[PDB]
């Protein structure tokens, strides 16, 4: 593995506190 | 006193496509849109024996 | 939940979920 997410598909996204903008990590 | 043009003839091309040839018994088609779902052209497989 | 992502490749990997799945 070179990159942590190479062979994997991306499904969901956890947003900090509230789902506003892309600023949160 | 004349000269004649007895005929005009042209080949016609027909085709029978890839999914109709029997070489496709060996491979499976896909969308190519979800090639963008995987990252870096890779697919992982956890195979248990 | 794990569906809704692919067009067909999820259908290719198989549906049984006792043999193969995501």
């Amino acid at each position: 593995r070179q990159s942590a997410a190479e062979g994997l598909f991306h499904s969901f996204d956890l947003l900090v506190g509230k789902d506003a903008r892309e600023a949160g990590i | 006193k004349f000269e004649v043009l007895l005929g005009v003839y042209t080949n016609a091309i027909q085709y029978v496509r890839f999914l109709e040839t029997a070489l496709a018994v060996s491979c499976v088609n896909t969308e190519f849109k979800d090639l963008s779902r995987m990252t870096d052209g890779k697919i992982q497989f956890r195979i248990s024996v």
